[PDB]
RNA sequence: AACCGACUAAUGUUGAAAAAUUAGCGGAUGACUUGUGGCUAGGGGUGAAAGGCCAAUCAAACCUGGAGAUAGCUGGUUCU
RNA sequence: AGGUGGUCGGGUAGAGAAUACCAAGGCGCUUGAGAGAACUCGGGUGAAGGAACUAGGCAAAAUGGUACCGUAACUUCGGG
RNA sequence: AUUCCUUGUCGGGUAAGUUCCGACCUGCACGAAUGGCGUAAUGAUGGCCACGCUGUCUCCACCCGAGACUCAGUGAAAUU
RNA sequence: AUGUCGGCUCAUCACAUCCUGGGGCUGAAGUCGGUCCCAAGGGUAUGGCUGUUCGCCAUUUAAAGUGGUACGCGAGCUGGGUUUAGAACGUCGUGAGACAGUUCGGUCCCUAUCUGCCGUGGGCGUUGGAGAAUUGAAAGGGGCUGCUCCUAGUACGAGAGGACCGGAGUGGACGAACCUCUGGUGUUCGGGUUGUGUCGCCAGACGCAUUGCCCGGUAGCUAAGUUCGGGAUCGAUAACCGCUGAAAGCAUCUAAGCGGGAAGCGAGCCUUGAGAUGAGUUCUCCCUGAUACUUUAAGUAUCCUAAAGGGUUGUCGUAGACUACGACGUUGAUAGGCAGGGUGUGUAAGCGUUGUGAGGCGUUGAGCUAACCUGUACUAAUUGCCCGUGAGGCUUAACC
C-alpha cells in the first residue's frame, strides 16, 4: 500500500538552511 | 439571468414570499434561467397559512427579471426585481390562483396560458 | 489593442501630462520655437493649435478659457493680442515640427516645434 | 459613411414628437396577439434618451401593479406607433437613473411649466 | 532556469548573427551642402534648402 | 462558385414593417471586372481572376499594369480568383455586379478578421483563469500545466498557448441577404462579416445550400 | 496619534531589506515605554518558560591552544 | 525603501501632534527616451446573480462622525 | 481539545450538513487543586450560523499607473 | 535529494463504451428494457458534508464511462492533509518521551541555455532577375445533443398506453466572427459638489485630496449583446443482412461473382499550405555595352551602365512587443490642425432681472465637447541614398 513518504525537508526554500 | 442561489420574489399567491433557485433545469451545464424558463426552487420564506411552506422544494417559472427580455425590434424590457411563479413539481401547473405584478408576452403559449390570463398586465 | 484610440501616454499619469502640456504650450507661445522630443511635439500640436483657434475670437469668455487651459496671463495676452490676429486668416497648421536629430544624453529623437509665420 | 447615412435616413421616422428626459410620455406599442393587431399604451417617465439617428432609443420607467418596469424603445421602430408627451418635466440632467432608487414622493419630477 | 552546458563560441556567434548595426538614412542639403539625417535639419539649421533655425 | 469582391462599409439595421430589426453588414460591391480567365488547357483549372475598385496609376507596377492592359481592364485595388465548376464561360473585361445575388438567399462571406495582436490563452483559447485570491501567486491568468511529466517528456504540437490572435482569413457561412441594391451597388447581409470596415470581403453563394 | 508591538494578506525570496514594504491589526498611565551608565559569562548567566536569549551563531557562545583528536567511512592518489 | 535619544511645531479646516490642503523651509528620490502586446504588480468601474468561490468569505466589498431617540438575553450589578 | 469502532443514535439547522448546536451514555481510553463542573466580562483564540456586503465565484470585460517590449548608456547571476 | 496526498489550471492516450450511431438474440406486442457484437467522432453535472480521493446526500443530464500518462500536471498555482520545532487531551512509560490517536498553530525559491511548444521575423535556396495571381502533396480545425410538432392517437395493444420510418421547428452546451442593437468600461468629454491653496480682490478659474468624491458619457475594446456553425452528399467499410453459387446431387452470404450496411473511415466544409530542396503553375514587367588578361572557365579585371523592382528615410493604420503586413508620401486627404456636422453633457461666461439673501429667471438647449462623420493642403509627408544589372551554363531530344 501507499506509505506516506517524507521526501522533502520540513522547512522549504527559500529559507532552507 | 437567474442561477443557483438567486433569490426570486413570488408573483403568485402560493404562500412563498421568497424562493431560491436550486437548479436551472433544461440542459447539462445550463447556466441561466430567463423569463419563461422553469427552475427548481426552495421556498426560503413563506406566509403563515399557505399552500407552500418554508423548505418545500418545487418548480417555478421565471416571469420577471432585472436582465429582462429583448424584443425583435431591438427593445428591452427590464423589471426592478426578479420574480417567479411556483408550479406543481409534477404537473408544472401554478400552485397559486392569482398572479401579482405584470408579466411578459414571452409566457404566451400553451404551457403558461393560465399565468398570462391571471396576470394584471402582460408587457 | 488601442484600435482607433488617440493620445500618447508618454510614460506619465494624466495629471502630469495635462500639466506638462499646459507648460509646454506656454513655452511655445512665449518663445515661438521650442526644442522637445518628437512624440511630445506631435502631442503638443493637439494642445497649442486649439488655443490659437480660441484666441482668434476675443471675448472675456475665451480669454478665461485660455487662462483655464494655460494659467498664464502673459501667454493669454500674447495669444489674444498677437497670435490670434496673426493666424486670423490661416485655417489650422499654426505650428510646424522640424525633426532635429537625437539628444546627447539619451539619444531621444528630438524636434523643433515653432509657430508658423514668426515675424522673426 | 454617406452610404450608411443614406441607408439609415430612408428608414427614419419623419415626424416624431419632441420629448426630453423627465417627460411623462405615453408610447402606443403595436402588439400582435396571434392574428389580431392592437395598440398597447406604455405610460411612464423618460429617464434616458439615446440620440443616434435611426439607432436612437429612449428608456421609459413605469411602476405597474407594484413593480418597477423600464422599457428601452427604439424610436424609429415601427412597433412604436406613437409617442404622446403628457407632462414636460424639469430636470437638470440627461439621464434620470437616480429615479431607480426613489419611490412615490421622492420619485416625483418637477413640471417644466414654460 | 540555467544552462546544463556552457554554450560554445559557435552557437554564441550564431545568436549574434542578427546583432549587426544598420546605418542612418542621410541626405545632403541643397543650399548648405551639409550631410544630414534625411528629414531632419542640418547642424547649421537648414531643412530642404531653407534656414529654419 | 462565382462571387463578388466587396468592401465592408459598416453595420446598420433594417426595420421590417412587422417591427423586426435586422442587424445588417453593408457590403459595397464596386463593379468587379474579369482580368484573366484561367482554363484547364492553360492553367490546369478553370477560374476567373477579377479586380475591383481603382488603384492610383502611380501606385501600379509595370508588371501589374501589363497584366491589366492584357485584359483591357483598368487597374483595381487587387486581384482575386474565383474557381469555376459549372463550365461557365467568362471573357476578360466582363463585369460582375451585385445582381448576381438577386436569386441567392444565403451567401458565405470571407474577410480578414480584426487583429488583436499577441493574446493570452485566456482570450485566445477561452482558458479558465486561476483563483484571483486564495493564495494564487502570480499565476492568475497563467495557462496551467502544458503537459504530463516524463511520459511524453515534451509538449505536444498544437497545444493551446498565447500568441497572435486575429488578422486571419475567416469565412462566415449562410448569411442571409436582406437586400440587393443595384443602383448603389450594395449588398445588405444579415449579421456580422469578418474584419473591420474598409476591409475587402469576398461574397459567394453559400456552399452548404 | 506619537511611541511600543507584530494578528492577516499580498509583494518580495539572485530582495530596496541576511526578516522588509504596502494595506489593514494590538497595546497606548502601565506587569508601559525610552536614553545613559552599571551588574550577571559558558554546564555558566539570564528566562511572565519558547531550550528562548547571551553580538545576523546556541540541547552548551566565541577565540586560541591540546591539535595533524579520532574517522573500520567517502573522495582523491600524478611518467612508460 | 530598515534602525537611531532629546528640542522646536505657523495658517485653514479639525477634538487633535489624526487627516487634507498650505506657510517657513526643503525637495522631484543620479539612468533616460519611446511604445501602449501577452503576462506580473498596484489601483478604478462593472450587466445579471450574490459565497454558488474556498480547507476557510482568504482577499475584497461593506460599516465608519456628532447630537438626540432607542436598545435584548445575561450579569460578578460594573457591565453587556 | 478526550470516542477506536464512527459520518454512533436521536433532534435542530440546510434542498442536501463526516463540521456546528441540543441530547442520549456500551466513558476503546472523563473525573475532582497534573483540580471537577459552572461562570458575567475579556480574546488580532478555536468551531459553526445569519444579515449586510461584494470580481471570491458563474466568468470574466474595460480602464488608470509601475514593469514586461524598443532605442541609447551601464551591466550582474546561479550553472557549465 | 527523482517533492510526497487532495484540489486548481491545462490536458493527452487506451477501449474492457457512460451517451449518441449501427446491429444479432430476447423470457423483444408497443412504450421501455435485458444481453451480446460493431463503433473511441463528438460529448460525458452543479451543489451540501469532509483536507479528502472516495462516499453519502440534494437537484440535474442524452450521459454524468472505466483506465493509462512519475496513482499526468508544485522550475504552472494552492498548501487544507501529511512532515520539524510550540501547546494540550486520551493513552503508554518511574522518567526523558511516545501514539500507525486526537486537538489548536505553524516561511512552498529559481530572470529558461538546450529539447519541446505557441507566436513572429531574418538568411539563403527554389538557376537571369522582378511584381502578382494560384494548384494542392501535406497538415490542422470541426464532428455533441435535448425538447416540441407533423407523420399519428396511426402501427401495436384487452386496456393502459403508444412507436419505427420520414419531415419540420426550437433549445442546451461548445466554437467563431462581429458591435447594428441591449449593456459594461470609458483617469483623453461635460457637469455637480466637499476641504484647502493660489491666481491682488470680487466674480471667474486652476492645483491637490484614490480620477478628491459624485453623476452621466463619445470612440475603441467587449459579453450578458448580435449573427453564423456542427451538416447534407459521394465513395469505401465494421458488426450485421443478403443475392446467385459450387466444393458437399442437398444445404450454404463465399470458395468464383454481385449487393445492402455505422455518429466511425477517405472525400465533402473552414484554415494553413511548393523549405512539396519532389522548392510546382499561370500572367505580366525588366535588362540585348565596351574592353583588355589568363594556367580558356558558369574565368578574372577595368571602364561604361544601374532596369523591372526592393529597401532605408517620412506621414501613418480598425496592422503591430520588435518585426512583419497594409495605406499614403504633393501627379497628395497619410496624420495633425481647421470648417461643418454628429455625439455627450445639460442652459457657460458676461450682462440684465427678481429677491434682504442663499438662490430664481432671461439672454440660452447655452457653453464646452476625445478617440466619430463629411470635407479641407493650413502643418508635416524631400526620387536623396543604398540594394537589385547588362538576354541568363551544359547535355540530349524535338522542332524550326
Amino acid at each position: 500500500r501507499f506509505r506516506p513518504p517524507i521526501r522533502r525537508p520540513p522547512i522549504r526554500p527559500p529559507f532552507y538552511p | 439571468m437567474i442561477q443557483m442561489q438567486s433569490m426570486l420574489d413570488a408573483a403568485d399567491n402560493s404562500g412563498a414570499r421568497s424562493v431560491m433557485c436550486i437548479k436551472v433545469l433544461g440542459g447539462s451545464h445550463r447556466r441561466y434561467a430567463h423569463i419563461g424558463d422553469v427552475i427548481k426552487v426552495t421556498v426560503k420564506e413563506a406566509i403563515p397559512r399557505g399552500k407552500v411552506k418554508k423548505g418545500d422544494v418545487l418548480k417555478a417559472v421565471v416571469v420577471r427579471t432585472r436582465k429582462g427580455v429583448r424584443r425583435p425590434d431591438g427593445s428591452v424590457i427590464r423589471f426592478d426585481r426578479n420574480a417567479c411563479v411556483l408550479l406543481n413539481d409534477n404537473t408544472e401547473q401554478p400552485i397559486g390562483t392569482r398572479i401579482f405584478g405584470p408579466v411578459t408576452r414571452e409566457l404566451r403559449g400553451d404551457k403558461f396560458m393560465k399565468i398570462v390570463s391571471l396576470a394584471p398586465e402582460v408587457l | 489593442m488601442r484600435h482607433r484610440k488617440s493620445g500618447r501616454q508618454l510614460n506619465r499619469n494624466s495629471s502630469h501630462r495635462k500639466a506638462m502640456f499646459s507648460n509646454m504650450a506656454s513655452s511655445l507661445v512665449r518663445h515661438e520655437v521650442i526644442k522637445t522630443t518628437l512624440p511630445k511635439a506631435k502631442e503638443l500640436r493637439r494642445v497649442v493649435e486649439p488655443l490659437i483657434t480660441l484666441a482668434k475670437t476675443d471675448s472675456v469668455a475665451n480669454r478665461r478659457l485660455a487662462f483655464a487651459r494655460t494659467r498664464d496671463n502673459e501667454v493669454v495676452a500674447k495669444l489674444f493680442n498677437e497670435l490670434g490676429p496673426r493666424f486670423a486668416a490661416r485655417q489650422g497648421g499654426y505650428t510646424r515640427i522640424l525633426k532635429a536629430g537625437f539628444r546627447a544624453g539619451d539619444k531621444a529623437p528630438m524636434a523643433y516645434i515653432e509657430l508658423v509665420d514668426r515675424p522673426a | 459613411s454617406n452610404i450608411i447615412k443614406a441607408l439609415e435616413e430612408e428608414q427614419m421616422k419623419s415626424d416624431l414628437p419632441k420629448f426630453a428626459p423627465g417627460d411623462t410620455v405615453v408610447v402606443q406599442v403595436k402588439v400582435k396577439e396571434g392574428d389580431r393587431e392592437r395598440l398597447q399604451a406604455f405610460e411612464g417617465v423618460v429617464i434616458a434618451i439615446r440620440n443616434r439617428g435611426l439607432h436612437s432609443a429612449f428608456t421609459v420607467r413605469k411602476i405597474s401593479n407594484g413593480e418597477g418596469v423600464e422599457r428601452t424603445f427604439q424610436t424609429h421602430s415601427p412597433i412604436v406607433d406613437s409617442i404622446e408627451v403628457k407632462r414636460r418635466g424639469a430636470v437638470r440632467r440627461a439621464k434620470l437613473y437616480y429615479l431607480r432608487e426613489r419611490s412615490g414622493k421622492s420619485a416625483r419630477i418637477k413640471e417644466k411649466l414654460a | 532556469a540555467v544552462q546544463k552546458n556552457r554554450k560554445t563560441r559557435s552557437k554564441r556567434g550564431m545568436r549574434r548573427s542578427h546583432d549587426a548595426l544598420t546605418t542612418a538614412a542621410l541626405s545632403v542639403d541643397a543650399t548648405s551642402g551639409e550631410t544630414h539625417l534625411r528629414h531632419n535639419v542640418t547642424a547649421e539649421g537648414y531643412y530642404r534648402g531653407k534656414k529654419v533655425i | 462558385m462565382i462571387g463578388l469582391i466587396g468592401r465592408k462599409v459598416g453595420m446598420t439595421r433594417v426595420f421590417t414593417e412587422d417591427g423586426v430589426s435586422i442587424p445588417v453588414t453593408v457590403v459595397e460591391v464596386e463593379a468587379n471586372r474579369v482580368s484573366q480567365v484561367k482554363t484547364l488547357e492553360t492553367d490546369g483549372y478553370a477560374a476567373i481572376q477579377v479586380t475591383a475598385g481603382a488603384k492610383k496609376a502611380n501606385r501600379v507596377n509595370k508588371a501589374e499594369a501589363g497584366h491589366f492592359a492584357k485584359a483591357g481592364v483598368e487597374a483595381g485595388r487587387g486581384l482575386w480568383e474565383f474557381r469555376l465548376e459549372n463550365g461557365e464561360e467568362f471573357e476578360v473585361g466582363s463585369e460582375l455586379t451585385v445582381e448576381l445575388f438577386n436569386e441567392t438567399k444565403k451567401v458565405d462571406v470571407t474577410g480578414t478578421s480584426k487583429g488583436k495582436g499577441f493574446q493570452g490563452a485566456v482570450k485566445r483559447w477561452n482558458f479558465r483563469t486561476q483563483d484571483m485570491t486564495h493564495g494564487n501567486s502570480l499565476s492568475h491568468r497563467a495557462p496551467g500545466s502544458i503537459g504530463q511529466c516524463q511520459t511524453p517528456g515534451r509538449v505536444f504540437k498544437g497545444k493551446k498557448m498565447a500568441g497572435h490572435m486575429g488578422a486571419e482569413r475567416v469565412t462566415t457561412q449562410n448569411l442571409e441577404i436582406v437586400r440587393v441594391d443595384a443602383e448603389r451597388n450594395l449588398l445588405l447581409i444579415k449579421g456580422a462579416v469578418p474584419g473591420a470596415t474598409g476591409g475587402n470581403v469576398i461574397v459567394k453563394p453559400a456552399v452548404k445550400a
